[PDB]
């Protein structure tokens, strides 16, 4: 187990079976400036 | 300066139409980090997205424009690129009127209608840009296709103004 841990095998297995087989495939700032979407109606 | 005015009008009409058609065709509207099918640097347009680096580089995939009435309508309108296309159509008709003016100097309203087409093209262009940007919101940069659309708007409005000046001066001169 220690040898596997140090060779990265456990990390890779976790990555594979949590993320690489992940339905979502999401792995992840707010400026707070108003965006065009906040005033689009007034342009329309 | 009627000769020069007509020159500006014709050159400008062609320039606006060319820029807008290229923009609607080409695929450098947006630089983002999506996927052509890990996420890498891409370059999307109105219809296709493409990879800018790595193994699948040069590979492009049709944009899944689709995955709340307002969200539905925005997604619909952005999917079909109604407004960029309508602006291309109107620029085409404006160009037709500008060309037709010389071959039929009898009727005045031809160049007036050219001007109005150009103005309307600019308005459709604006709506397009807003819809595009708004639909994207639902890091990144804008490419040269986007700016082609923008410059098309500016030139279209200039040509519209010049056309209406031509019509005004014709009616002013002939009437008095």
């Amino acid at each position: 187990v220690l040898k596997l841990s140090e060779q990265g095998v456990l990390d890779k297995l976790k990555s594979k079976w949590w993320y690489d087989k992940g339905e979502c495939g999401s792995k992840d700032d707010k400026t707070s400036a108003l965006s065009l979407s906040n005033v689009a109606g007034v342009f329309y | 300066d009627r000769g020069i005015q007509m020159l500006i009008t014709t050159v400008g009409a062609f320039a606006a139409f060319s820029l807008m058609t290229i923009a609607v065709g080409t695929d450098y509207w947006l630089y983002s980090r999506g996927v052509c099918r890990e996420e890498v640097m891409t370059h999307s347009g109105l219809w296709r997205t493409c990879c800018l680096e790595g193994a699948f580089r040069g590979v492009c995939k049709k944009i899944d424009h689709f995955p709340d009435t307002a969200e539905y309508l925005l997604r619909a309108v952005r999917a079909s690129s109604v407004f960029p296309i309508l602006s291309v159509t109107l620029l085409f008709f404006g160009g037709l009127c500008v060309a037709a003016s010389e071959f039929h100097r009898s009727r005045h309203s031809v160049i007036l209608s050219a001007g109005i087409f150009f103005v309307s093209a600019g308005l459709s262009n604006i709506i397009g840009i807003i819809v595009y940007i708004s639909a994207n919101a639902g890091s990144y940069s804008y490419g040269w296709s986007f700016y082609f659309g923008a410059f098309s708007f500016i030139i279209a409005e200039i040509v519209g103004v010049v056309a209406v000046h031509i019509y005004i001066e014709k009616h002013q001169q002939l009437r008095a």
